């Protein structure tokens, strides 16, 4: 069976009809739905996506062909409607389709582009040519969080970059490839760090997960207190640990297509800047 | 290593992971340049959306102009103008 | 306004003793929907267990051949459509390339409706094997259903 | 990196500073994004302690307040929420009128209009279009939903009694034929 707006409705779904209407009866509302686990909630062509920190088991391939052609007032609300629409407006319209993902750090916005995403080379129906193109850009996500996202007071992952992930249909409705595009990458947090943050964690990441032939032959110490850039009141965080994440995203770079001379090399240049 | 090769007229959906409004208690200019591409961002909607709602609506003869909507275009006026901007007298 | 010719009546008779393995001159209850599904009324449950309740008000499990002309004298004139089927087809076909999946038939005939068993779904996949797996042709599936 | 330190490419100007930099950058993403068509994620987090369970009702309604919902909501209850052209809202919906389904009803927006006076549909809650149909709210899509998954029941009961009317016929065929017919 399904979760049905039609018969036995939950809340409300559409929050645009929920009357009387304030901030008590929609904060009421979001804390209703996310009580019975049913985190998203339109309204209308605009969905509120809460942060359930755990797994919710809703987002199988038999929830992917379950929603695939299905309109915005037929099942309960999820993303999968919302990408689904925008894909039938992509191929039926054969016109472009873009979904901005917003709301504050730690929410989860990262997290549904990349289920988004996942959606859309899913339904596309051509999964053989979309499948690597989907990889290389989940693959190199954490790469882009090493090298792009960093530790807020709020946030411990905080998105400090517009990312930006493209998948490329032909008109008769063939992948070519896809285009991954950075926008606003904050410059100066590289040089200063307000008091309660740290920097862009690749530097913790290189100074904490690398090997000491690695730091030698970059020419660095482990001390966070010698280096003017790098914070040590805020140093360390809990939970993202400065740890073996390193391994991880070179281990992701490895993925990607970066050589060992090259991904060296990398590291090497933010030796430089550290 | 993903490029469209032998490109041609092609279509695009796209994925913008872009944060929200960085409201921090101790607020810098880098949550300025934040909280001003929301502001950009929201120009996009009730620009974009907005717009061909009313072009639709309008277009297909049923006879609304919605009741008001507070436009952005004064606070983007007050950030990127090029004389009287925010950022123009920090350049 | 015969209502019924001599010759159907005839087949009428015809089925009648051909299905009868019994050899009594009645069948039972759970049986007269398998005669007349086989000459092809489509009635539902409902409407034949009511018909049923209403020639028989003591459960006697017995079907008379009269009862039986009137029962088809009054299932003469539901004549279903081809078209009906066809667009029902179409409206099941969430695609709209032609091709209806053989998994989702499979959800709507198990999960939707009179809830069938697994045998005959099983017929249904094993005779749309000839269009499978994975899509079914349902406007040849129409024809080669409702061609006799 | 830097093809600017080339002695052969002299770009003579002036550093942009993070106005113009962070300024155009916006800029580029407002050259990609008016080419295409939005469609909006408002995430929300509960509480900054990664909870599962904790909903904590302060920081969503900071976060509600800021992300313009309100306001949002608002702006959604102008005159609807629904539009669609004719042809695919009469071939998905036209099972719900007895005139319409199966065939046809010409033409398009005359059995679209049978079709909203059949099921006594009120003359506030649906409107007309030149080329496209409209409904403004949502829970009349709730009940043309309802009643759709109520036909289609039906539908399906018919669909599994004719063909075990195809498979009762198979065998009377069968049994027809196994009989020695000289
Ligand atoms: N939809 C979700 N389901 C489960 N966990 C999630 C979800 N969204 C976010 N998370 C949790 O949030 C963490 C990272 O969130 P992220 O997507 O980086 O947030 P943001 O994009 O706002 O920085 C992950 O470790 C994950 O456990
Ligand atoms: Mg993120």
């Amino acid at each position: 069976v399904k979760s049905s707006l039609l018969d036995n409705m939950i809340g409300v779904g559409d929050t645009v009809l929920l009357e009387p209407l304030n901030e008590e009866t929609f904060i009421d509302n979001l804390k209703k739905r996310f009580d019975h686990n049913e985190i998203y909630t339109y309204i209308g062509s605009v969905v509120i996506s809460v942060n359930p920190y755990r797994s919710l088991p809703i987002y199988s391939p038999e929830k992917v062909e379950d929603y695939r052609n299905r309109n915005f007032y037929e099942l309960s609300p999820h993303i999968f409607a919302l990408s689904d629409e925008a894909y039938r407006s992509l191929r039926d319209q054969d016109k472009d389709q873009c979904i901005l993902i917003t709301g504050e750090s730690g929410a989860g916005k990262t997290e549904a582009s990349k289920l988004v995403m996942s959606y859309v080379a899913a339904v596309c129906g051509k999964g053989a040519e979309v499948n690597q193109v989907k990889e290389q850009l989940l693959q190199s996500t954490p790469v882009l969080e090493a090298f792009g996202n960093a530790k807020t007071v709020r946030n411990d992952n905080s998105s400090r970059f517009g990312k930006y992930m493209d998948i490329e249909f032909d008109f008769k409705g063939d992948p070519l490839g896809g285009v991954i595009s950075n926008y606003l990458l904050e410059k100066s947090r590289v040089v200063k760090q307000p008091r309660g943050e740290r920097n862009f964690h690749v530097f913790y990441q290189l100074l904490s997960g690398a090997s000491e032939e690695l730091l030698h032959k970059l020419k660095l110490e482990r001390d966070f207190s010698r280096y003017n850039y790098l914070s040590l009141d805020s140093a360390k965080v809990n939970g993202v640990d400065d740890a073996a994440n390193f391994r991880t995203v070179r281990n992701a770079m490895q993925i990607v297509g970066f050589s060992d001379p090259e991904a060296e090399s990398v590291l090497e240049v933010v030796a430089a800047v550290l | 290593s993903i490029k469209a090769q032998t490109k041609v007229r092609k279509k695009v959906m796209g994925v913008l992971d872009i944060y929200g409004f960085e409201i921090f208690e101790d607020n810098s200019f880098e949550q300025f340049i934040i909280n001003y591409c929301n502001e950009k961002l929201q120009q996009i909607f009730i620009e974009l959306t907005l717009k061909e709602e009313q072009e639709e609506y309008i277009r297909e003869d049923i006879e609304w102009t919605h009741i008001d909507y507070f436009n952005n275009a004064i606070i983007c006026d007050l950030i990127e103008n090029n004389t009287n901007g925010i950022l123009a007298m920090l350049d | 306004a015969d209502q019924l010719t001599e010759e159907q009546i005839a087949e009428f008779k015809e089925a009648f003793s051909l299905f009868d393995k019994d050899g009594d001159g009645t069948i039972t209850t759970k049986e007269l929907g398998t005669v007349m599904r086989s000459l092809g009324q489509n009635p539902t449950e409902a409407e034949l267990q009511d018909m049923i309740n209403e020639v028989d008000a003591d459960g006697n499990g017995t079907i008379d051949f009269p009862e039986f002309l009137t029962m088809m004298a009054r299932k003469m004139k539901d004549t279903d459509s081809e078209e009906e089927i066809r667009e029902a087809f179409r409206v099941f076909d969430k695609d709209g390339n032609g091709y209806i999946s053989a998994a989702e038939l499979r959800h709507v005939m198990t999960n939707l409706g009179e809830k069938l068993t697994d045998e005959e779904v099983d017929e249904m996949i094993r005779e749309a094997d000839i269009d499978g797996d994975g899509q079914v042709n349902y406007e040849e599936f129409v024809q080669m259903m409702t061609a006799k | 990196l830097f093809p600017e330190g080339n002695p052969a490419k002299v770009n003579l100007k002036r550093p942009p500073t993070a106005g113009s930099q962070f300024k155009a950058s916006v800029a580029t993403l407002m050259k990609n994004l008016q080419t295409k068509n939005p469609n909006y994620i408002r995430c929300i987090k509960p509480n900054d302690k990664k909870a599962a369970h904790i909903f904590s009702e302060s920081l969503v309604c900071h976060q509600i307040r800021y992300l313009g919902l309100l306001e949002n909501v608002r702006v959604r209850r102008a005159g609807y929420a629904f539009r669609q052209a004719y042809e695919p809202c009469l071939e998905r919906y036209k099972m719900l009128c007895k005139q319409t389904w199966p065939h046809w009803k010409g033409p398009a927006r005359s059995g679209v209009e049978v079709l909203f006076n059949e099921l006594e549909i009120p003359v506030e809650e649906y409107s007309f279009g030149r080329s496209k149909i409209f409904i403004r709210n949502p829970r009349t899509l709730f009940q043309l939903e309802d009643l759709r998954k109520q036909r289609l029941e039906d539908l399906a009961t018919l669909i599994q009694k004719i063909y075990r009317g195809w498979k009762c016929r198979t065998h009377f065929l069968l049994m027809k034929g196994l009989n020695d017919i000289f």
